[PDB]
This record gives C-alpha cells, structure tokens and sequence, in this order.
C-alpha cells in the first residue's frame, strides 16, 4: 500500500518530526493514545501508510527516532504525543556529536549505525510494499549531518529501487547560530547530491519573514517555524492517503519535476497565509490562492525567485475547486510572467488536485518549484566556508576525528560543480 | 551520565569554591548536610538514602584554611575523606611546591581521585581551581595536571586561574609563579582561563556600587560565571551547548585557547528598578570596558569568536535582533576569516543569587566567554615585571637548593615569549 517510512536524525529533525507527527495525526482522527477517532472513512482507506494497527486497536507510527543523546529524547517523550511512539525505536547514545562532522559520522554514531539499521529492517516488514523514506534533519550540526549522511548510504545498499526524501533545512548569513555551519554543509554536499532522489531546502532566515508579516506575528518561535514545514510534509503525501481527481502520489510528483540526475534540489510553499486580522478581509478561491503562491515573499528557501527562473514548478491543490479555474490559473501565469520561466521547456506546471482540502478550511495548496535561483544559496555558504579553510582554522577537531586533507580539497568542487549546472542550464 | 570533577588546590581555589558549592547547594535545592528535601549528576552522587556528596577533593599543603572549611556550615557535605590536608606549604616557592613537598601527597589525591572518578560513568572534564600567585596553587598544579593528563588521554580539562594585576598585587615573587605555570598551561589543559583582582574592584563599586569589595565578594561574581557553563549539563534548554560543543565552536587553533569571561546583569541592589535591562541591552552590555574580569579594553584587540551563553525568560527571535545590531557596530571588529563568530544556548531556568549576597534578582542573564587578541596586552604588564628580576638574578637563591635550576628560566621566557608572538601572527588578516 505504498508505505512510508520515517527517520528523524537530530534535534532539529526530532522537533521538526515531533510536530510533523502532531499535524498528521488530527487529519486521521488519532487520540492521543493511538486509537481511531476520526470522522471520515477516507482517513481509514489508506491509514496504513504511516500506521501498523496493533492489536487492541491502537496505531503505532512507523518513525525510527535517533540521536546521539538522551536529552531531545526526552522532550520527545515527555512532549506531545510521547507514549504513541513504539518505545523499541529510539536507538540513541549517551556521547553526543559535540557539533562535529566526524564525531557522527566516523566516531559515536558509527558504532550505532547497525543498531538504528535494525529497527528499520523490522519497520520494513510490517508493510506490503514500502516506497517511502522521510529524513528530517538538518545542515547545521553532528547529528543532523554526519548521522544522515552514513545513514543514506546504508539504505542504498538495501534498496537501489526506492525512492528518498530528505528534508534540509540550510545554514544562512543573517542567521548563523554556530561557529562552524560551513563545515557542516560543504561536507554534506557529497552525498545528497548522488544518493537522494528530491531534497526540498528549508531556510532559517526567509522563515521568520513569513512570520513577521505573512502572518503578523510578534514572536516567531520554532514551534511556529516547524509548524509551517509540518503544513509543506503534510501537503506532498496528500495522493498517498486521499482520493483526488488529478492524482499524483510521490513517485509521479518526482518524474515530472526532475529533468536531470542531479538536478532535484526544491523549495516549499504554502498558500493561505493570513493572520488572525486579515481572515475577513480575503475571499477563498482559486486566483486568491494561485497569486499568493507565486509571490517573491512565499519561498522558504531565501533567495529571490525574480533572480532567476523556474525550471520546472508544480502545485498540490487541495479541496473541491473546478478544473478550468485551476488550469486558466496556471495557463495565466505563463503567460503573464514568461520572462520568468525556462524558455526550452514548455508546460511548467504539473497539477495535483485532491479532493480533500486540510482540515477546516475551504481549500488550501502546496509549491514546489526547481528554481535557478538555489545557484545563490550556496554562493552564500561556499564563500563562509573560503575565508575559514584558507587559514586551515578549526582544523584539529576533525584531524582528530579521523579525517583529512584529501576530505576538504575534492568536496569544494562537489559544491563547485553543483553551482555549474543551475547556471549552465539557466 | 554527563559528571564531572572539582579540585580546588591553593587558597585562591579553595576560597572560590568555598562559595561556588555554596551556590551549587542553593540553586538545586540541598541543605548544607548533603539532603534534598534529576539534574545534579554533573558534580553530585546520591549515596544511600537522603545524602548527596559532591566530587570535591580539596587539596593544599598547609592546615589553616581546610580547618575552617571542617568547622563551617560546609563540613557535612563534604566527608572527610575527601579533604587532602599537608603539613607545611610551598609558602610562594616553585621548586618545594612541585619538587620537593608536593611528593609525598600527590599519591594520596590520585588515588583519591580514581576512588570519586570510577564512579561515575559520564565523566565530562576537570575544574582545577587555582591562582597564578600562590606557592600552592603555582607550581604543584603543574605536577597534578601531569597526572590526570597522563591517566585519562584526552580527556577535557578547564583550568580557572586567578591572575595578577599590574597595579593591585599582594606578593612580591608573583612574576616568578607564573612564568613557570606556563609549561602546564598550552599543554595540559584545553580551556585556560584569566580572571583579575583589579577589573573586578572596578565593577564592585560601579555596577554594583559598594564601596568596600573583598574576598567574598570578588569570588561570588566567579562562582555566576562557572555556573552558567553548566547550565546545559545541568538542564535543558531551547538551545544547550554541552562541555564538548562548547570548545569547539570556541576555540579555533590546537592551541589558543584562552577565552576571558563577562556577564550581565551586573547591577545595583535597588539601580533595576530603573533599568530596562532588556535581550538588547544585557547584550549590548557584554561589549563595554566596564565589564571586563581581566583588565584589558575590548577596543584595541580584536575579537576571533564569542559564545554567547544565556540563561532565563529568552526566546531566539530577539538574540537575532540584538546579534544583528552588533554585527553593524564598527568599533566592535572581528578578525576577518571567521566570517560568523556567534554560538547561542539557553536554560529555561532563572538565573539565581545568594541570599545575603550582592547582585539582585533578575530575570535574564548573558555570559559571554570570548576568545580574542586583547589579552596578549595582558601579558607584557607582566613580561615586564619579570624582566628585571632575574635581569639582576634577584630571588634565585630560594629555588637552586630546592630542585629549580636557572637553565629553565631562559628557557621558559620563550614559553611566553613566543605565546605572544602568535596573536601577532593571526591577529593580522592578509
Ligand atoms: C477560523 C479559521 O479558518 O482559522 C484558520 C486560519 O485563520 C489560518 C489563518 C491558519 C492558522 O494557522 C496558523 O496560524 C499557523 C500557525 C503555525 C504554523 C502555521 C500556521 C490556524 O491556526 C490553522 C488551521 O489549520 C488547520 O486547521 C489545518 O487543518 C492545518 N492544521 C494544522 O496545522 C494543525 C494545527 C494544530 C493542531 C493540529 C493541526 C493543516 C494544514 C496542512 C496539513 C494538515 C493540517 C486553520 C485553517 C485556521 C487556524 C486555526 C487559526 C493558517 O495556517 C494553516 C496551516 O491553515 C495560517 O495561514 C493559514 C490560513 C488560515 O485561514
Ligand atoms: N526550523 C527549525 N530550526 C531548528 C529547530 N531546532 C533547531 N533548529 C536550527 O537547526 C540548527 C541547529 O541544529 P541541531 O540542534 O539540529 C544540530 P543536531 O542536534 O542535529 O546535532 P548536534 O550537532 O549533535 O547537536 C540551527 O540553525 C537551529 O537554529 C526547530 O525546531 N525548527
Ligand atoms: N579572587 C581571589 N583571589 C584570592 C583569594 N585568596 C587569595 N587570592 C589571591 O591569590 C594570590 C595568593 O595566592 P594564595 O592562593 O593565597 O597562595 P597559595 O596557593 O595558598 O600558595 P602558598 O600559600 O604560597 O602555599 C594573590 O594574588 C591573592 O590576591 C580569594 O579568595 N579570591
Ligand atoms: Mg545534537
Ligand atoms: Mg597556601
């Protein structure tokens, strides 16, 4: 039945996934407990996507929860839907990656990384035939990028045939929260470009934007700021679990999307976005949406979409509309702004309707767009990582770690070239 | 897991930590016998059945200040295993504190330690409090730090060293103590601290206004500082910065590591009333001449990377805000090729003070522990002070009959001589 499952690798990624988990539980009716308390037999039909029924009838999500220490664990207990995880999952340590590359990916994490690949094993036989693999971590730390690198790479060994979703939030100028962010990207580079199908790309900065004016709002916390990326995961697995007159499930998103084998790299989108003043002053429908997706101010990814063009975009509407509305709607936007789009592909735009919206409104959507202009986010995090390795500075915490000149001289060029083919392509 | 040691060898060590387990018992709620009428495996380990001891080891060589320390409300804590006691100290010479004295006793604290170490299964590093100008705290260090070091591998160790003034300084051999600290202090230890007597007289009666600041309240404001490195073992937090994050975002080199400490809300008893002291302002107050425990100007020196750790009713969308107005600020300059220098954590909790003691209540807290290019200046107050001393061969006849050789001491001027020659070297950009 088209499964799907999760891995959740840092602390990011286990606060992002922990209200992921939240906000699709209240689309299929789940308690707090695990149990169906729903509405809708529509919820039921394809519940075995991200369930296994236990007996008793209970749900348990298919979710495997890692780190490296016991400390985010315990928020994810204690926290918000704590007791519905199966308590065998939770392959963690005691050390921690001490934001170091190597620490998760050479040292800590290495001699855990059986121990997670087993629960993932047992996960992958509770279902018929799985397709999914949801990875939500981030650029920024240990956990989150040398214990979701080596860990791509095992599951490519188990399965060459499947298809890989990570979810990536990016280290920004405005916001830089650590010291050593360019040494958590550059190194990543390797292996999510050759070993990831899609990988969407999440930004810290234009994320609090969005919540500042988008949504009128004096204070941003993270709760908000996963709270939206929780409304973009919820949005792309709509055709899994709802029925639609245009459908299109995740495999059929990701060929029309994905003109070139290493050209996959996306950016969200989420449309209405109003405050608690604006509601009145708005009338839902489809040209109140469709304009609001396209904006230069609804791209989680900072960069400016008016400094490129899109290669190939696609919407996911969702909620009873009316074809012509939504397809003129599309056909308007090509006409109107084709300057802005690919001048050797014609019909950017993919549909995707459901027929059933998210839970009380009266319709809602999801972008994504293969933008030129991501050619600008690592032009901001390859020029921090210039000034830092030319001096060799902070060089003796990887050193001793086990790692290597021979590591930092041939993953610049990975991210050169990566760069070299948005712009080629422009 | 996540536990780690406190040695307190000297009586500047032992006088910090007089009050710094004062503040510890306070802030999780354990009376001085050792009962709480969680969190405390960094520094505790319940035994028994209502009794926690703590990982102190207090070491010295001579029998007065231990005795009181055995008379005080404190002496129920701790257990009389615990307290290492000499005969009769070093009394400000090198060469009995390390060659001759210290021989006898450092067996029983190392097999003192290993008895508290193999306890516990999380240990994270070492806290050696000690000066820069005692006899006891100067040079037997240098022999116990070339024992742990040799024990446990790499093992992390933080080392927090009182140091002297130009101007205000209480001995006269004190630019002999810490030319020969240096040996122990690039090499077996990975986070070296500076804290003046002098920069800290001037926030007592300005900041703090009071006009008589002694011991006891020089050492209060050091015990904030050691408690907010902590504050991410101990709890959690939005953002928590562990003992092994913490050095390396901090330090940048295999061997500058020598952050200086700051904090704030350092303010008057009835003066926050008044005060808006607000995430921009506690912040900004991070960044003023005023607020130095070494007594150096953050102005002429350029800074390399901060960390800013808070504590209290702080939420991260602000931290930004008043991050991005220091960043715009055109006095405060960084070395160019680390191009972001700011690490955040934050506890949940509030910060707390002692009950008679001198700060006031407040809601938010910073301490900022910075490593920069200033404090190499706070080093040729002192290259100077030695230069003539040995240059008419003053005070050598104390320490040749006591295993100290001259040949060391041009060879452990170099030992500082080229420590202040490499901020030069990366002090510059290109
Ligand atoms: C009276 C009324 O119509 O209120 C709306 C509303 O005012 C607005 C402003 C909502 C509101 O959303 C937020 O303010 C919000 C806060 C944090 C993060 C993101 C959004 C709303 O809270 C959110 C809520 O969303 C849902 O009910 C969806 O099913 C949504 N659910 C959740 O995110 C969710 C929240 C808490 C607990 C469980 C689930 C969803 C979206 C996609 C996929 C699955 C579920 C809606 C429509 C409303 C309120 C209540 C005010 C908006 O958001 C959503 C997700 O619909 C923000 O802009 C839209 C436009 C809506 O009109
Ligand atoms: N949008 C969100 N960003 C977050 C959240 N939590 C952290 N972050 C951001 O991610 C970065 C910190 O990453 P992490 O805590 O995930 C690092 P991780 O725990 O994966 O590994 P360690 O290096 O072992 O700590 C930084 O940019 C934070 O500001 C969250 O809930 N939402
Ligand atoms: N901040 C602070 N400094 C202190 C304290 N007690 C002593 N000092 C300083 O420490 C230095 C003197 O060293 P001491 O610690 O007394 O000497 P010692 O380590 O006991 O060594 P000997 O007595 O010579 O064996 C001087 O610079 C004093 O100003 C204290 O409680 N707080
Ligand atoms: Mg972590
Ligand atoms: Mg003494």
């Amino acid at each position: 039945m088209r499964e799907i499952v999760h891995i959740q690798a840092g602390q990011c990624g286990n606060q992002i996934g922990a209200k992921f988990w939240e906000v699709i539980s209240d689309e299929h009716g789940i308690d707090p407990t695990g149990t169906y308390h729903g509405d809708s037999d529509l919820q039921l039909d394809r519940i075995s996507v991200y369930y296994n029924e236990a007996t008793g009838g209970k749900y348990v999500p298919r979710a495997i929860l890692v780190d490296l220490e016991p400390g985010t664990m315990d928020s994810v207990r204690s926290g918000p839907f704590g007791q519905i995880f199966r308590p065998d999952n939770f392959v963690f340590g005691q050390s921690g990656a001490g934001n170091n590359w190597a620490k998760g990916h050479y040292t800590e994490g290495a001699e855990l990384v059986d121990s997670v690949l087993d629960v993932v094993r047992k996960e992958a036989e509770s279902c018929d035939c799985l397709q999914g693999f949801q990875l939500t971590h981030s650029l920024g730390g240990g956990t989150g990028s040398g214990m979701g690198t080596l860990l791509i790479s095992k599951i490519r060994e188990e399965y060459p045939d499947r298809i890989m979703n990570t979810f990536s939030v990016v280290p920004s100028p405005k916001v830089s929260d650590t010291v050593v962010e360019p040494y958590n990207a550059t190194l990543s580079v390797h292996q999510l470009v050759e070993n990831t199908d899609e990988t969407y790309c999440i930004d810290n900065e234009a994320l609090y934007d969005i919540c500042f004016r988008t949504l009128k709002l004096t204070t941003p916390t993270y709760g908000d700021l996963n709270h939206l990326v929780s409304a973009t995961m919820s949005g792309v697995t709509t055709c899994l679990r709802f029925p639609g007159q245009l459908n299109a499930d995740l495999r059929k998103l990701a060929v029309n999307m994905v003109p070139f084998p290493r050209l996959h790299f996306f950016m969200p989108g989420f449309a209405p976005l109003t405050s608690r003043g604006s509601q009145q002053y708005r009338a839902l429908t489809v040209p109140e949406l469709t304009q609001q997706v396209f904006d230069a101010k609804n791209m989680m990814a900072a960069c400016d979409p008016r400094h490129g063009r899109y290669l190939t975009v696609a919407a996911v509407f969702r909620g009873r509309m009316s074809m012509k509305e939504v397809d003129e709607q599309m056909l308007n936007v090509q006409n109107k702004n084709s300057s802005y789009f690919v001048e050797w592909i014609p019909n950017n735009v993919k549909t995707a309707v459901c027929d059933i919206p998210p839970r009380g409104l009266k319709m809602a959507v999801t972008f994504i767009g293969n933008s030129t202009a991501i050619q600008e986010l690592f032009k901001r995090i390859s020029e921090q990582f210039t000034a830092m390795f030319r001096r060799k500075a902070f060089l003796h915490w990887y050193t001793g770690e086990g790692m290597d000149e021979m590591e930092f001289t041939e993953a610049e060029s990975n991210m050169n070239d990566l760069v070299s083919e948005y712009q080629q392509y422009q | 897991m996540r536990e780690c040691i406190s040695i307190h060898v000297g009586q500047a060590g032992v006088q910090i930590g007089n009050a710094c387990w004062e503040l510890y018992c306070l802030e999780h709620g354990i009376q001085p016998d050792g009962q709480m009428p969680d969190s405390f495996n960094t520094f505790f380990s319940e035994t028994g059945a209502g009794k926690h001891v703590p990982r102190a080891v207090f070491v010295d060589l001579e029998p007065t200040v231990i005795d009181e320390v055995r008379t005080g409300t404190y002496r129920q804590l701790f257990h009389p295993e615990q307290l290492i006691t000499g005969k009769e100290d070093a009394a400000n010479n090198y060469a009995r504190g390390h060659y001759t004295i210290g021989k006898e006793i450092i067996d029983l604290v190392l097999d003192r330690i290993r008895k508290l170490a193999d306890q516990c299964t999380g240990l994270q590093g070492f806290l050696v409090f000690h000066s820069f100008g005692g006899g006891t705290g100067s040079g037997f260090t240098s022999l116990l730090m070339e024992r742990l070091s040799v024990d446990y591998g790499k093992k992390s160790k933080l080392e927090f060293s009182i140091y002297p003034a130009p101007q205000v300084s209480t001995a006269v051999v004190e630019p002999y103590n810490s030319i020969l600290t240096t040996h122990t202090t690039l090499e077996h230890s990975d986070c070296a601290f500076m804290v003046d007597n002098e920069a800290i007289y001037d926030i007592c009666r300005r900041n703090l206004d009071i006009e008589r600041p002694t011991y006891t309240n020089l050492n209060r404001l050091i015990s904030q500082i050691v408690s907010s490195i902590t504050a991410s073992l101990r709890f959690d937090g939005a953002l928590n910065v562990d003992l092994t994050e913490f050095q390396t975002n901090l330090v940048p080199y295999p061997r500058i590591h020598f952050p200086l400490a700051t904090y704030a809300p350092v303010i008057s008893a009835e003066k926050a009333y008044h005060e808006q002291l607000s995430v921009a302002e506690i912040t900004n107050a991070c960044f003023e001449p005023a607020n130095q425990m070494v007594k150096c100007d953050p102005r002429h020196g350029k800074y390399m990377a901060c960390c800013l750790l808070y504590r209290g009713d702080v939420v991260p969308k602000d931290v930004n805000a008043a991050i991005a107005t220091i960043k715009t600020k055109r006095s405060i300059q960084f070395v160019d090729w680390c191009p972001t220098g700011f690490k955040v954590g934050i506890n949940y909790q509030p910060p707390t003070v002692v009950p008679g003691g001198d700060l006031a209540k407040v809601q938010r807290a910073v301490c900022m522990l910075s490593n920069t290019t200033a404090i190499a200046e706070a080093w040729a107050r002192l290259d100077h002070k030695f230069d003539l001393m040995y240059a008419k061969r003053a005070f050598v006849h104390w320490y040749v009959g006591e295993g100290m050789e001259e040949g060391e001491f041009s060879e452990a001027r170099e030992d500082m001589a080229a420590l202040e020659k490499d901020y030069e070297e990366v002090g510059v950009d290109s």
